[PDB]
């Protein structure tokens, strides 16, 4: 039921809705989502991604779509600072999200 | 090295490989094989590894070799029906390569980044001439496995019916404009994954021959015609059987690769003819003939 | 002008933006559309404030300079029965390990 | 590119016309600059000027204006403003969010996906930027506006409008590549012979720009070889320049840089620089009794158009230059055919003290052509000598002994060599 949204879910059920105008820069929302993909969804979210790592992450892809939107570099948008952790487990959440 | 043991994180990745592909091979998938070729190429990866990774894309040829016998294993068989297997092959793995990649992207990445083309030819893995070892992703070794797929049921059945089907079953359902439209499509559409030959297969799977024997043969047309035609008129059944061929590749196009017979025996018929044609240009300005002068223009 | 958003239910979270005139009950018709709750089914909240429907965003005191990517401002999202308050909770995000000294100066 | 300046000040402008004369950033630029050394004459300048940040309204620079206003007011108020800052406050608010608006629209348009919209996006974005005083991503899409043009009037495009930017851009190097490019580079003879003999003539603005280069690259021959290709009928652009200063400027840049014949030709002979002739009286028959050798009052209005040079932002920057080689030049003019520089009714004339007119003469001997000398009791030179054959002959005996000098250093030289001569490094 695409409308817009996909869930990026955390841990326990902790539910991040990321709109669709920034899902399919995942490119992964627009493909990922296929097997059935025709059903009018417009909502997923996460079952595992910690919940402040998986935020971060996904505002990667909305501060992604506002560059964008943007388009001329940037309008009042910040340094995409990132703590640090790491690493020892980023590496593969990082690996299975591969942008 | 001090990280971890690399070589025990390959073991399950290539198992799941082989319950998926083949697992639900040309009918889908569903989300039971996309988290299970997910954890595949995991366990292929979380080994904890280095070594999981070569042996990553290991059980990734291996399964896909599963996967892809539920699309190669029906090819020692009879009529065009395995010409639409070939076609289902493709097809259900659209899919299949589609919702694969999807939940495998970031292996895709990960697994591969030692021995392929596109990152290695000399400096430190080979992919860009010959290890007989490479590490690619799924659509990579999807299009490799797929051409040397492109052989066993191809040479079979596949070869025999473009044989019974470019001079003579012209009546009828030819063939009509989708058989060697999607026959010529496949000839263009194995062309190189690296994009290095954009045509290769074209003229050489479709393009030169039908020009080969689509003019020496058309010529045999404009000859027999000729014997048999009413010249008024001879130019003008030249334009009637020519635009016969135009449509005839029409209906299969398979673009470009023929025509590009199409070019190849008009200079034929027309430049190892001339002297009795161009004798007939003076005569329509001596004895007016709109139609037949035009079509002699 | 899109003040960067996230309309969360307790461990639920409308990753979105409006800009500062979106009245509140524009935006409940919009998660409406988005996952079929209506405004009389939902309830904006500046983290503690009901954000009356009829209150834009800037009405609502959101500046998007502030509520952006990586800041995004929190939008209580109460799920309404028109007799309770669903009284937004930020579930906490999941912690990985300690910052290391790996990570620090050391 | 201001320079400090002394005064220092001229009360020679009328700056009312002037703003009827030049217009937008520059307006105020000058506004500003010439109010530097133009005290309490500063003052309606940049009252003005300020008053055109209440046109398009670059408050920031109303900042600063005001700024140097109160400064300059309280400074004033040893001989003796009131201002409405705060409604300022609020009609800045409404620009900025003006920007905003503009901004939205920039990004609906890039949303519009064509090609030719980009590129009048382009042009309205570095527009508005034009508008509200800051300017700096207007660039980016000018920037970006190259990749969008194809066809000739793509090239027509492309070229006025990185120019136009150059306008208050002001950058000579790769906005000059690009002046030699519009009038030559894209479709020799550009395809449309620059309007097929340019009816208006950007040309000229092309002419302005590469002009202005020649003033700081100083290259001035090139310079004035535009300033006399004055194509009047462009007609129009008050950021061009005055055309008092668009004559000034360019035939006093020659006058630098000429020699007087083609310069006369150029001079004598312009037509094309005609109006632009007819424009300053005052520097037509400035030059014209010039090479007439009226030397007195045309040194006097010389110097006298030295404050208002100075008034020129962009005269001041050389104004030594400028003096400098003018009076060498009017040596270099009348001194030429004599044979014995007498000085006395000359002096008159030239109106330098005996001494300093002799001392004139004396950095004269510091370059000078003529070997020449002086009783000082004669008040007067006598000229250059004779002879350059015995001139010769020395300048060959020197040449000779300093070829000996190293036929013999090379001589010990091919001995320290090949007796393996050297020196250690301990």
């Amino acid at each position: 039921m695409s409308q817009d949204f996909v869930t990026l879910v955390s841990k326990d059920d902790k539910e991040y809705e990321i709109s669709r105008s920034a899902a399919m820069i995942s490119p992964t929302l627009k493909a990922m989502i296929e097997g059935p993909f025709r059903e009018s969804k417009g909502r997923i979210e996460l079952k595992q991604f910690d919940s402040h790592i998986l935020e971060k992450a996904v505002e990667y892809l909305n501060y992604n779509l506002k560059y964008s939107g943007v388009s001329e570099d940037d309008d009042e948008i910040p340094e995409f600072e990132i703590p640090t952790e790491m690493s020892l487990e980023l590496l593969l959440a990082a690996d299975y999200l591969s942008i | 090295m001090s990280l971890k043991p690399r070589v025990v994180d390959f073991d399950e990745t290539w198992n799941k490989l082989l319950t998926t592909i083949k697992a639900v091979v040309m009918l889908e998938v569903e989300r039971a094989t996309w988290n299970d070729r997910f954890s595949d190429i995991y366990a292929l990866c979380v080994a904890y590894p280095e070594p999981l990774g070569e042996r990553l894309y290991t059980e990734t040829k291996i399964f896909l070799e599963n996967h892809v016998r539920h699309l190669h294993k029906r090819v020692l068989e009879s009529e065009e029906q395995v010409l639409v297997m070939y076609h289902r092959y493709w097809e259900e793995y659209s899919k299949g390569a589609d919702y694969m990649d999807c939940l495998y992207r970031y292996l895709n990445t990960q697994f591969i980044k030692k021995n392929k083309l596109t990152e290695a030819d000399l400096q430190y893995g080979y992919g860009g001439v010959d290890m007989n070892e490479p590490l690619m992703e799924i659509g990579e070794l999807a299009l490799d496995m797929w051409r040397k797929l492109m052989v066993e049921p191809l040479q079979a059945i596949l070869i025999r019916m473009l044989l019974r089907e470019i001079k003579n079953d012209r009546g009828g359902e030819d063939p009509n404009q989708k058989v060697i439209h999607g026959v010529i499509n496949s000839f263009v559409h194995v062309e190189q994954y690296k994009k290095k030959f954009p045509l290769k297969f074209y003229q050489e799977i479709f393009e030169s021959p039908f020009l080969t024997e689509t003019g020496e043969y058309y010529k045999q047309e404009a000859s027999n015609l000729l014997q048999e035609s009413n010249c008024s008129q001879y130019m003008e059944k030249v334009l009637g059987r020519l635009k016969d061929e135009e449509i005839r590749c029409r209906k299969y196009l398979h673009p470009s690769s023929y025509t590009k017979v199409i070019h190849e025996c008009q200079q034929r018929m027309v430049a190892d003819h001339l002297q009795f044609l161009h004798a007939e240009c003076h005569n329509i300005i001596r004895q007016e003939k709109k139609n037949d002068m035009a079509n002699m223009y | 002008m899109d003040v960067f958003l996230m309309i969360r239910r307790h461990k639920t979270t409308i990753f979105t933006d409006a800009k500062e005139s979106s009245t509140v009950f524009e935006l409940k018709r919009i998660v409406e559309g988005i996952l079929k709750r209506p405004p009389d089914e939902q309830r904006l909240y500046k983290d503690d404030q009901l954000l009356d429907d009829g209150k834009t965003l800037g009405e609502c005191g959101f500046t998007s300079q502030t509520a952006r990517p990586q800041a995004p401002a929190t939008v209580g999202l109460a799920f309404r029965a028109d007799d309770t308050f669903e009284a937004l909770c930020i579930e906490p995000f999941s912690s990985p390990p300690e910052l290391p000294d790996v990570m620090k100066p050391q | 590119k201001v320079y400090i300046e002394k005064d220092v000040e001229n009360p020679s402008l009328d700056l009312e016309q002037y703003a009827a004369s030049y217009s937008g950033l520059m307006r105020i630029e000058r506004l500003q600059f010439i109010a530097d050394h133009c005290p309490t004459l500063r003052v309606e300048a940049l009252k003005m000027a300020l008053s055109f940040v209440q046109r398009t309204f670059n408050v920031d620079m109303y900042e600063e204006i005001h700024r140097k206003l109160s400064e300059a007011t309280r400074e004033l108020q040893n001989a003796p403003p009131a201002l409405d800052t705060a409604w300022v406050e609020a009609t800045r608010k409404k620009a900025l969010l003006k920007l905003e608006k503009l901004d939205t629209d920039l990004k609906n348009y890039k949303g519009n996906s064509i090609k030719e919209s980009i590129r009048r996006g382009h042009d309205d974005l570095g527009d508005h930027y034009l508008d509200c005083g800051d300017l700096s991503n207007a660039l980016k899409c000018y920037s970006r506006a190259r990749d969008y043009c194809t066809s000739a009037k793509h090239v027509i495009n492309m070229c006025l409008n990185v120019i136009k930017v150059s306008v208050y851009l002001q950058n000579w190097s790769h906005v000059l590549s690009y002046v030699s490019k519009a009038e030559s580079t894209p479709e020799i003879a550009e395809q449309r012979g620059e309007r097929d003999s340019q009816t208006q003539a950007i040309l000229t603005k092309l002419k302005c720009a590469a002009g202005l280069a020649e003033l700081a690259a100083r290259k001035y021959k090139q310079a004035a070889k535009c300033l006399l290709l004055a194509s009047f009928d462009h007609c129009d652009f008050p950021e061009l320049l005055s055309p008092s200063n668009v004559a000034i400027y360019g035939g006093l840049c020659a006058l630098a840089t000429f020699d007087r014949q083609e310069l006369q030709r150029n001079v004598i002979s312009s037509s094309s620089f005609k109006l632009f002739l007819e424009l300053e009286p005052q520097v037509r028959d400035i030059i014209f009794k010039f090479y007439e050798s009226k030397y007195a009052s045309c040194l006097k209005m010389l110097d006298e158009m030295k404050d208002n040079l100075l008034l020129d932002m962009y005269l001041a920057p050389h104004v030594r230059t400028l003096y400098t080689q003018i009076r060498n030049r009017a040596l270099i003019q009348y001194f030429s055919p004599y044979v014995s520089a007498d000085m006395h009714r000359m002096a008159a004339a030239f109106n330098t003290t005996v001494a300093a007119l002799e001392d004139e003469l004396t950095q004269l001997i510091l370059e000078g052509l003529i070997s020449a000398r002086v009783d000082s009791h004669s008040k007067i030179l006598y000229a250059r000598d004779v002879d350059q054959r015995s001139t010769t002959f020395e300048k060959s005996l020197l040449m000779g002994k300093e070829f000996q000098r190293r036929a013999k250093a090379m001589m010990l030289r091919a001995a320290v060599l090949r007796n393996q001569i050297h020196v250690k490094s301990p």
